[PDB]
C-alpha cells in the first residue's frame, strides 16, 4: 500500500540462566524486565 | 483517478483482456502508490 | 498481495446413508452409492 516496512522478531530467543548449589541463582537475559521472581535487572554492557 | 468504474480517461484500475471477438474483464486489485520502473 | 478474488467453491456430497448395517453389516456399502460433485462432464474431461 504505503511503503512501511515490518521486521519480524522471533518469539522466545534463548535465555542464559546460572545454577549454584543445586538451585537456580541469577540469570543472563534480552529484554529489561524481570521474568523470574528475581528483585533486580541489572543493565550491564551488552547483556541484561 | 476516479472512484467511478469509468472514472476518467480512491483509484480503480481495470486491465481487460479481448480474445477474438470475446472480451472478458480482469481486476488489478493491489495499485502501487509509486512505480519507478517496468519491465517486461 | 491484492488481487480482487474470484473464487471457485469445490463441494463433494457423499451421501452414505445405510440401513442402519448394525443388523447384517455396515462395511458393505448399503445405499452407499452415489457420492458427487457438479463438475463432471458428459465428455469428463479432468477439471482443472
Ligand atoms: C526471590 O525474590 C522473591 C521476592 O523478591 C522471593 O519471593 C517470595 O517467595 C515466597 C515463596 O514462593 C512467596 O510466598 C512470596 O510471596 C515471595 N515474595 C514476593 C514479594 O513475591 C523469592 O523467594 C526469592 N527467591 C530466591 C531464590 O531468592
Ligand atoms: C529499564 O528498566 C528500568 C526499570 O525502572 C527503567 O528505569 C529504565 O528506563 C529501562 N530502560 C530501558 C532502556 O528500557
Ligand atoms: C473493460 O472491458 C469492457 C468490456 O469489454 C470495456 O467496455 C471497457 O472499455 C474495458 N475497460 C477499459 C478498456 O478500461
Ligand atoms: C447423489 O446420490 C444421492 C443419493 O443416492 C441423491 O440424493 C443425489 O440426487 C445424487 N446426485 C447428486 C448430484 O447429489
Amino acid at each position: 500500500t504505503k511503503g512501511t516496512i515490518y521486521s519480524i522478531t522471533p518469539c522466545n530467543p534463548p535465555d542464559q540462566l546460572v545454577v549454584y548449589q543445586q538451585a537456580v541463582v541469577g540469570a543472563m537475559l534480552s529484554e529489561n524486565f524481570t521474568s523470574y521472581g528475581f528483585s533486580n535487572v541489572v543493565e550491564l554492557p551488552k547483556f541484561f | 483517478n476516479n472512484t467511478l468504474v469509468s472514472g476518467d480517461a480512491n483509484f480503480y484500475c481495470f486491465v481487460n483482456t479481448t480474445i477474438g471477438n470475446e472480451t472478458t474483464s480482469a481486476f488489478v486489485g493491489a495499485l502501487p502508490k509509486t512505480v519507478r520502473e517496468f519491465v517486461i | 498481495l491484492p488481487v480482487y478474488h474470484k473464487h471457485t467453491f469445490i463441494v463433494l456430497y457423499v451421501d452414505f446413508k445405510p440401513q442402519s448395517g448394525g443388523g447384517k453389516c455396515f462395511n458393505c456399502y448399503p445405499a452407499g452409492v452415489n457420492i458427487t460433485l457438479a463438475n463432471f462432464n458428459e465428455t469428463k474431461g479432468p477439471l482443472c
